[PDB]
């Protein structure tokens, strides 16, 4: 009421990054099979640096 | 080091794997130092007179 903007408040501070949806939880999958992706050609006495 | 690292880079590329290129350097090099190490002889049965020319002799290659 004190001016015509009338903002629409926001619960969580700007910068909040979202989640729910689908491939939430499957991001967090690709992110350890990517990690993992430099830790199985070290495996084995054959394996690499 | 450079030339052992040539010769490596063609058996690479043979489909060799990298560690069955180290373990064949690794056996190479203990059969050449042994071969060498009957070869030489011993010095030390010289007197303090011979002795010195030895060193003037491995003196002047570094130089
Ligand atoms: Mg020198």
């Amino acid at each position: 009421n004190f001016g015509s903007q009338t903002p629409t408040i926001v619960v969580l501070k700007e910068g909040t990054d979202a989640s729910q949806g689908k491939g939430q939880i499957i991001s967090n999958i690709n992110a350890c099979v990517a990690v993992q992706e430099a830790l199985k050609p070290t495996l084995g006495p054959l394996g690499s640096d | 080091a450079s030339a052992l690292l040539d010769q490596a880079l063609e058996l690479i590329q043979k489909g060799i794997h990298p560690i069955k290129i180290a373990n064949g350097f690794d056996e190479a090099a203990k059969l050449a130092i042994s071969k060498l190490e009957e070869t030489c002889d011993d010095i030390s049965a010289s007197n303090d007179e011979l002795f010195r020319d030895f060193l003037l002799r491995a003196a002047k290659t570094s130089l």
